[PDB]
C-alpha cells in the first residue's frame, strides 16, 4: 500500500502566501513536474521563477520582445518553452536563465505551448490559426497543422505523447495524431461557442474544456460524448485555465472573471469551494503534483500570483 | 446510474 493523500468530501485552501513581482498581467503559472518550482510568465515579457512550497522568488528570466501568453515545462524540469506575442517561441534552460532555441514559423502570435512526456518535441498554437510540431534538440519545425479558422487557445499532448488535443474560437476541438499528423476527431456540440481552453485527463481518456459561455465540459474523447458541465463562474472573454486537482479528491479547478478561484467536485458538478482575495481576473490556476497547494494569478489591476493550501477538509461521519 | 469517472486510472 502506498501514502495517498485523504479525500474529504469538500477541500479547504487557504492563502498562504502572495507572490509580488510582475509589472503587467501574469498571464500563466505552472508547477514543475518534480514540485520544486513554480514558473509565471506575463505581459511585462518575463518568465519568474519561485519556488512551490514557500513562494520565495527564485530568478527573472529574460529575452522576449513582446509579451508571453504561455510557459511550459519539460518532464525533468530542466528546460521551459514560453509562447510569445513576438510571433516566437524560445526554449530557456532553467538553471542558467539562457535560451538555447528560438522557434521561428508562426505568422502571429503564439498563444499556448507545452512540451510531450519524452520532451523532444513541442506542440504549440498561434493567432495564425495553426499548430506547429517542433524538434527540442533542433529548434526545426517539423510539421504544421491547418487546425482551425480561427486563433488556436490551447494545445495539449495525452499521457504518451501518440496525440495532440487542439482548441479555438472557431468552436472545435480537435485530436491529432502526432506521427501523421492527421486529424482523428474533431469534437461539435449542440452549439460552438469559442472554445478558450482545452486539455487530457492524466490518464488520457477525457478532455477538460472550456468555452466562452461560462461552461467547464468533460468529454469523453472515444465516444464524442459530453458527460460532465461545471457553471457557476464567470467565462466569457479571457482564456482561463482550467486543471485537473487529483493529489486530495477529484476536483475540477479554473479562474473565472468574477476575481475567484472555483472548486467543483469532478463526479457531482457541484462547487465545492470559492477561494476569495485577488482583485483582478483570475486568469491562470495550477494544482502542485504531488501536495495540495493551488496557484492562482491575476490580471492588470492585482498582478499578484497566489499560493493556496488543503491539508484538511470536510468529512462526512456516520453516526449510528 | 452515476458511472463514476475515473481520470488518472492507467487502464
Amino acid at each position: 500500500a502506498t501514502q495517498s493523500k485523504p479525500t474529504p468530501v469538500k477541500p479547504n485552501y487557504a492563502l498562504k502566501f502572495t507572490l509580488a513581482g510582475h509589472t503587467k498581467a501574469v498571464s500563466s503559472v505552472k508547477f514543475s513536474p518534480n514540485g520544486e518550482w513554480l514558473a509565471s510568465s506575463s505581459a511585462d515579457k518575463l518568465i519568474k521563477i519561485w519556488g512551490a512550497y514557500d513562494g520565495k522568488f527564485e530568478k527573472t528570466i529574460s529575452g522576449h520582445k513582446l509579451g508571453i501568453s504561455d510557459v511550459a515545462w519539460s518532464s525533468d524540469s530542466n528546460l521551459l518553452v514560453s509562447a510569445s506575442d513576438d510571433k516566437t517561441l524560445k526554449i530557456w534552460d532553467v538553471s542558467s536563465g539562457k535560451c538555447l532555441k528560438t522557434l521561428k514559423g508562426h505568422s502571429n502570435y503564439v498563444f499556448c505551448c507545452n512540451f510531450n512526456p519524452q520532451s523532444n518535441l513541442i506542440v504549440s498554437g498561434s493567432f495564425d490559426e495553426s499548430v506547429r510540431i517542433w524538434d527540442v534538440k533542433t529548434g526545426k519545425c517539423l510539421k504544421t497543422l491547418p487546425a482551425h479558422s480561427d486563433p488556436v487557445s490551447a494545445v495539449h499532448f495525452n499521457r504518451d505523447g501518440s496525440l495532440i488535443v487542439s482548441s479555438s474560437y472557431d468552436g472545435l476541438c480537435r485530436i491529432w495524431d502526432t506521427a501523421s499528423g492527421q486529424c482523428l476527431k474533431t469534437l461539435i456540440d449542440d452549439d460552438n461557442p469559442p472554445v478558450s481552453f482545452v486539455k487530457f485527463s492524466p490518464n488520457g481518456k477525457y478532455i477538460l474544456a472550456a468555452t466562452l459561455d461560462n461552461t467547464l465540459k468533460l468529454w469523453d474523447y472515444s465516444k464524442g460524448k459530453c458527460l460532465k458541465t461545471y457553471t457557476g463562474h464567470k467565462n466569457e472573454k479571457y482564456c482561463i485555465f482550467a486543471n485537473f486537482s487529483v493529489t486530495g479528491g477529484k476536483w475540477i479547478v479554473s479562474g473565472s472573471e468574477d476575481n475567484l478561484v472555483y472548486i467543483w467536485n469532478l463526479q457531482t458538478k457541484e462547487i465545492v469551494q470559492k477561494l476569495q482575495g485577488h482583485t483582478d481576473v483570475v486568469i491562470s490556476t495550477a494544482c502542485h503534483p504531488t501536495e495540495n497547494i493551488i496557484a492562482s494569478a491575476a490580471l492588470e489591476n492585482d498582478k499578484t500570483i497566489k499560493l493556496w493550501k488543503s491539508d484538511c477538509g470536510t468529512l462526512e461521519v456516520l453516526f449510528q | 446510474d452515476e458511472e463514476e469517472i475515473d481520470v488518472v486510472a492507467v487502464e
